[PDB]
């Protein structure tokens, strides 16, 4: 068998969330063995839920779980800004480890991105090369368009960013010759 | 909820030949068998209870080696029966519900009402029996229990088996033989003493009456006979009156005329007395398992232990012991044993050794440094 | 503190370590678990300090083998004829006094291991109107590990690495910024620093 | 294992094979057997002394022993009377007033440590119920079955061997009945599994054999007579 | 020859718990009997308990049953004890000891350096240096320092001949203090508890 | 059962001393379960006699021990100058070992103690201090009286002490203000 988990969550601010746990087997002996893991993006895992009748040493009281037939719950409260991690839910009734589908989860609040335009360098026209860069972050919301006017405009872009300030960052390399760089460039950045 | 709804009254009537069931599931015609096991006596004085609700006073009834539960109420209101020790959540208890379809049985803790009934609502009842109920550890599902028409039924607790016995069988407690079948048998391991039926009634709770009986089993020796189709028609209780010791003894329904040796009477004891001496001081085995270094072989050395109590019960937590035979004693059966003198015989030996310590060996150990007789 | 993850191909039987503390390796069940990039955790087996009555999952039965060091209370893992798909981010677990035997009550830090065959090409570092920010380029390298630095690591705060990108031609972009400078950037794989001053 | 054999138990069927499943102390396994006495056995766990099945049981130090103290296991040492076979007792009351101090907490705890050796580990006991007897098997072994045959072969019903002729019977097994049994304690019909048919079992033809013969001084010539049994059988 | 070790002196409050170590080589330590023994200041010894380094067959006396724990890392050959909720009563000095090849099992054949554990309350308050016509020779004077544990050295140790240390003086109000002279200068005071150095000239 | 010793023993330089213990309790065996340790103040301590019968390894023939009955008795020889230290009686019999009360043994000799004084700095005098301290050495006896006078004058001292040299002395802190110590003093020293 294997645990399913809602891929991802939306949360709030002050609100609770419910992350769902399915699957789980039991053997003879008992049926609570159920167990919640918290891994920080990028960071190292850290034991937050386990046999949820009881409370880990150093986990804060916000955290509790329910077991109702073969479907568990994790009950958080208090979602606070450095509660963005990863949670999976582990079931060891028969000797064998076993662990969800991955959860993530993200929480609602209140939010201008910041657009930045940079010139191609020397060394770069040198190599009769011309990368032009827009970078855009200090945006909350997932919503970002890149584009370019030349008429408009190989090109490469990465909406997602890395979990370092809890903001998200976009950036998108145009490549194009010096020759007809030199011929004309803009950044349009599209957000809510 | 808890209320003190239905009244019960208490009448006898003799049960000339009811409670005959088959001891096992074996096929066997024309032949008669003797069986010792759980029955009704023959010519009992069974109790008839009366139930009615006009619109505390039923207490749970005792279950000493079993009980013989039968109803002629043609209504269905018997729904099942409860099962417990104590029913006030200390123990497991079981729980009965004999409904329309699918029953369930159940231990669980429950919390019974002082009476519990069903209050059907059509929708099936609340669970009014119970308060609450969480630490079960046993679940069982299947088809309805017999769903003027008399029916029996017989309930065993043996070596934690909950055996059921019913047979249905249409009547004009009249005469005659009806053997029961062996319906469910499932395991509970629970300490079960008391026992209380349960009346269904619709809710202003509508009134109504019921009557039943009530037998209590004993160990007893039948000796059946079946016929050539292979059914019980006939039933004689070896210990109801001579007749039937001699009936038994000759394995005979017809005893002709003469005189008949059956089993010598024996006066039964009334109680058990218990004779040790008045000696309260402690043991010195405190002195031989805790001790730093034994003796050598050659020098074995001996422990002479008298005037104690000996608990041996004391050893078994120091550590386990790759030998120990008890040569005409058992080492349970120790502490309720008495000894002349017990001597401690201390000494190191090699592991592999070990082989001559006992009766009749002989070898290096054996016969040069320490032999046994 | 681990060690890190060198590029390797399918068959050099590369090795992984991770170091713990806080506890006495003599009696307590430890183990490790992978994460490939993209899914869960993936429990593989777990090891006894004393007999190690090693117990490995259905899917690593012929996969993989523990041989953690008892001596340094450091563990590792041993591979043979590996694969592509064993790329993943493996973590040290170990029992622990909060739950039963086969829970995890610690873990390790996680080192991800990498597996290509493109031959590590050497990475670029190139220079770029605020002043006030001014920032770097790295471009025209293969490997994912790179990290960029400012003046060896002087300036902390107002620092700020975007994730790279990845192009069409397999290679990668990082950019990155700092609150106003020679930029540094480190390639692990190819053991190859480039300085580069705005 | 009582009354059947470790390894000749692929060939046999039951009726409901129940599991019993618990960890007692390494050097409290002792009483683990029909008609024994002890702490254990008089207060938790009771044998019946007509066991039949295989006590399994096999040190757990490695799993239910922890060095900070494993007390998730309880064992009860007082009750007010001895423990029946097959039976469960899990009150929690103090065997005096609402609290202990004086009365005691009947429900102690082991201390499964790693330091302490052989005698104190935990050992995991499962205890397989078995009863073979008349009733209808439910769970066999992996033998295979194999066509039936009637009218002097042998036959195998839910591990009942034995030799003799099979023919429709005119009897009324009811249907918890299984196997029958005659005067001599020998099966004379049987149901099979597949079929819910009753096949008589009554064994094949047979007979004395009484040699008349003369003197050998005289001749070799010898007679034989087949006592009991007609020239045509 | 056969050396043995522990770790250094340590002082905590009732309730912290702490844990000491102990560590042996040149012999085979898997296969040797290793304890600790209890000295109060001013009163006898007391025995707490043995462990077999190989199998930890623990032995606890009948009076440290429940106050205190022994173990041992076979892996690294080093043994640690663990005291479960420290009290007033724990300001003993622990020695340890070994089985050795002079008697049996229990016979103590060697013995360690000694760890001192005082109890106080005082939250290691930190020390104090001053210095001092009959010129002869020079001393300083350390005082307002709670821990005992406290040494003085001249000149960072350079200066060893007519050195001279004489034992600390604890006052009624609840601070210790000593006196240590050297045969004529800089007096160095290093404070175990909190790591802390002062430098004084007279 | 426990182990009874002498607290306090008194001897002498080339004489011998007979340590008696008593409480020693047998087992199946043997009855010879009999150690002896020494520890000098301020140091480990180290097996000197056990297995009375027997000698350890590098300890002096000087040391030896007997039994009779249930009491013990140890041997000394020639009581040397650097023998002052403490001896315990140890029993192993019933797989516990016990040690006695304690038997701190002491010699006497042949012994003028040297009388030093030392003003306090300008740091405590600044500070509102004034510490008199009075060096007392080279006496033989573990006593001596300190005192000063003014008529003949908190103050705390210690009257025994460490056995470094094989010699005893005293020092104590005269704790007053910079104004009494400046309104005068001389050390009162008394010799037994």
């Amino acid at each position: 068998s294997a645990l399913t988990q809602p891929r991802s969550v939306s949360g709030s601010l002050g609100q609770s969330v419910t992350i769902s746990c399915t699957g789980i087997s039991s053997d003879v002996g008992g049926d609570n063995y159920v167990s919640w893991y918290q891994q920080h993006p990028g960071k190292a895992p850290k034991l937050m839920i386990y046999d949820v009748s009881k409370r880990p040493s150093g986990v804060p009281d916000r955290f509790s779980g329910s077991k109702s037939g073969n479907t568990a719950s994790l009950t958080i409260s208090g979602l606070q800004a450095d509660d963005e991690a990863d949670y999976y839910c582990c079931s060891y009734a028969l000797s064998r480890v076993v662990f969800g589908g991955g959860t993530m989860l993200t929480v609602l609040g209140q939010p201008a991105p910041s657009v930045t335009l940079f010139p191609p360098s020397s060394e770069e026209l040198q190599a009769n090369k011309a990368t032009l860069v827009c970078l855009i972050s200090d945006f909350y919301p997932g919503a970002v368009t890149v584009a370019w006017k030349a008429s408009p405009v190989g090109v490469e872009t990465t909406t997602p960013s890395k979990q370092s300030n809890n903001k998200y960052a976009a950036s998108s390399y145009l490549s194009l010759t010096p020759e007809q760089w030199k011929s004309h460039y803009s950044c349009q950045v599209t957000h809510e | 909820q808890c209320v003190n709804l239905i009244t019960r009254t208490q009448s006898y009537t003799n049960s000339f030949t009811r409670g005959v069931y088959y001891p096992d599931k074996v096929f066997r015609s024309s032949v008669l068998h003797s069986t010792q096991d759980l029955f009704l006596p023959f010519f009992s004085n069974v109790t008839w209870f009366h139930a009615i609700h006009v619109s505390f006073d039923n207490p749970a009834l005792p279950f000493n080696d079993g009980v013989y539960f039968a109803s002629t109420e043609k209504s269905n209101i018997i729904r099942g029966w409860i099962f417990g020790t104590t029913l006030d959540s200390k123990t497991q208890s079981l729980l009965i519900v004999n409904n329309a379809t699918n029953v369930v049985i159940k231990v669980c803790e429950f919390q019974f009402c002082n009476d519990p009934f069903l209050d059907v609502y059509w929708m099936e009842s609340e669970f009014r029996v119970y308060s609450s109920a969480n630490n079960c550890t046993f679940e069982y599902v299947s088809q309805p229990f017999l769903m003027k028409n008399l029916r029996e039924f017989v309930f065993k607790n043996i070596d934690g088996y909950f055996k059921i016995y019913s047979k249905h069988t249409p009547i004009n407690l009249p005469q005659g033989f009806s053997a029961l079948e062996p319906l469910v048998d499932l395991p509970i391991g629970i300490n079960i003493t008391r026992f209380q039926t349960l009346l269904a009634l619709h809710r202003g709770w509508t009134a109504g009456a019921a009557a039943y009986y009530v037998g209590y089993l004993q160990p007893r020796t039948f000796l059946l006979k079946y016929n050539e189709n292979g059914t019980i028609t006939d039933a004689v209780d070896c210990a109801l009156d001579p007749l039937s010791e001699t009936k038994c003894t000759l394995k005979s329904f017809t005893v002709e005329k003469g005189i008949y040796q059956t089993s010598n009477f024996r006066v039964q004891p009334t109680e058990s007395i218990v004779r040790f001496p008045n000696i309260t001081n402690l043991c010195p085995f405190h002195e031989v398992f805790n001790a730093t270094t034994f003796a050598s072989v050659y020098a074995w050395n001996r422990k002479r232990i008298s005037n104690c109590v000996a608990d041996y019960s004391v050893i078994y937590n120091f550590a386990p012991f790759f030998a120990f035979k008890c040569y005409g004693v058992s080492p349970t059966k120790l502490n309720d044993l008495c000894f002349t003198n017990v001597y401690a015989d201390s000494f190191v030996i090699r592991g592999n050794e070990v082989s001559q310590i006992a009766p009749g060996q002989t070898g290096n150990i054996a016969d040069y440094n320490y032999k046994l007789p | 503190v681990q060690s890190g993850a060198e590029v390797k191909k399918p068959g050099e039987s590369l090795k992984i370590s991770c170091k713990g503390s806080g506890y006495t390796f003599s009696y307590y069940w430890i183990g490790w678990v992978r994460q490939m990039p993209g899914k869960g955790l993936e429990w593989m087996g777990i090891i006894y300090p004393g007999d190690s009555d090693t117990r490995y999952s259905p899917s690593f039965q012929g996969q993989v083998t523990i041989s953690a060091d008892k001596s340094i209370s450091t563990a590792y893992l041993h591979w043979s004829s590996l694969k592509a798909s064993d790329t993943a981010m493996y973590y040290c677990a170990r029992q622990g006094d909060l739950g039963d035997w086969i829970l995890l009550g610690y873990w390790g830090q996680g080192t991800l291991v990498t597996v290509s065959s493109a031959s590590t090409k050497g990475p670029s570092v190139f220079p770029l109107k605020s002043t006030a920010a001014l920032g770097c380029l790295v471009k025209d390298y293969f490997p994912e590990p790179v990290t960029v630095s400012w003046n060896s690591g002087a300036l902390t705060s107002g620092v700020h690495t975007f994730p790279a990108v990845l192009q069409s031609s397999g290679l990668y972009s990082l950019s990155s910024v700092v609150t106003v400078y020679i930029c540094n950037v480190n390639h692990k794989p190819s053991n190859t620093k480039v300085d580069k001053k705005v | 294992c009582y009354g059947v054999s470790p390894t000749k138990l692929n060939d046999l069927c039951f009726t409901n094979v129940y599991a019993d499943s618990f960890v007692i102390r390494g050097n409290e396994v002792s009483q683990i057997a029909p008609g024994q006495t002890g702490n254990i056995a008089d207060y938790n766990y009771k044998l019946p002394d007509d066991f039949t099945g295989c006590v399994i049981a096999w040190n757990s130090n490695k799993l239910d022993s922890k060095p900070s103290g494993n007390y998730n296991y309880l064992y009860r040492l007082f009750r007010k009377s001895k423990l029946k076979p097959f039976e469960r007792d899990i009150s929690t009351e103090i065997y005096c007033n609402g609290v202990a101090g004086p009365c005691y907490s009947p429900l102690q705890s082991y201390g499964f440590r790693p330091t302490y050796g052989v005698g104190h580990q935990p050992y995991r006991v499962v205890v397989l119920s078995f009863e073979l007897l008349h009733a209808p098997a439910t769970v066999c072994g992996p033998k295979k079955s194999t066509n039936l045959v009637k009218n002097c072969v042998n036959f195998n019903f839910n591990g009942l061997t034995g030799t003799g002729v099979l023919t429709e019977s005119n009897k009324k097994f009811l249907p918890f009945q299984q196997f029958g049994r005659d005067i001599a304690d020998t099966t004379d019909a049987v149901r099979d599994p597949q079929t819910l048919e009753i096949l008589d079992i009554t064994p094949c033809s047979f007979g004395g054999v009484s040699v008349i013969t003369p003197g050998t001084n005289t001749s070799n010539q010898v007679a034989v007579l087949y006592q009991g049994v007609n020239c045509t059988e």
